[PDB]
């Protein structure tokens, strides 16, 4: 749990979030969101910094919770490098698919989070010796959570492309990772 | 609106 990449990520999300409370959501979005304009396509940070933005205490705490719990496990059991790679690929791919689904105005760490969910479960399943796993007790919620976004649970506009893309990506990485060693 | 990942 006490991993550097785990905490460096939690710290950044909290910095950025606080910045969002001072400046306002939209003003942070114009700089951190996925490129809305192909002119902006070379502002490379935007492909990753959308993961840093949250729009409610609930949004961020719920995300950081999962991230601490799942990110922690991968960092501890598998190193900081494996975590970063998972975070970068899924922030890049789930941003990418989410932009296709509903455009460039989104953010949150849930893309990376479903990738961690997908990864920890598929990896604990195929490579038990890797010392990580996900309670079926969680994978349930996982699936409630994803399908509840499909129905926009009580007006909650969820990034549905991000969740599934992230989920898929984690499963691919864990499956590939569960062939070596 | 915005969508929450």
């Amino acid at each position: 749990r006490a991993g550097p990449v785990t905490w460096v990520m939690m710290i950044a999300c909290v910095v950025v979030f606080i910045a969002m409370q001072i400046l306002g959501d939209q003003e942070v979005m114009l700089w951190l969101a996925w490129p809305f304009d192909p002119t902006l396509k070379f502002e490379f940070w935007r492909y990753f910094t959308h993961a840093l933005m949250h729009f409610s205490l609930m949004h961020i705490l719920f995300n950081l919770l999962w991230w601490w719990y799942l990110g922690g496990a991968v960092e501890k059991r598998l190193g900081s490098g494996k975590l970063i790679v998972i975070t970068l690929i899924s922030a890049l791919l789930s941003g990418y698919v989410q932009q296709k689904f509903s455009g460039p105005w989104f953010g949150g760490l849930s893309g990376v989070v479903f990738a961690l969910m997908g990864y920890v479960w598929l990896r604990g399943e195929r490579d038990p010796q890797s010392g990580i796993y996900l309670q079926r007790g969680l994978i349930i919620f996982a699936l409630i959570w994803i399908v509840a976004g499909w129905f926009d649970l009580f007006g909650m506009s969820m990034a549905n492309g991000a969740h599934i893309a992230g989920l898929a990506v984690g499963l691919a990485m864990a499956f590939v990772d569960s062939l070596n060693a | 609106a915005v969508r929450m990942a």
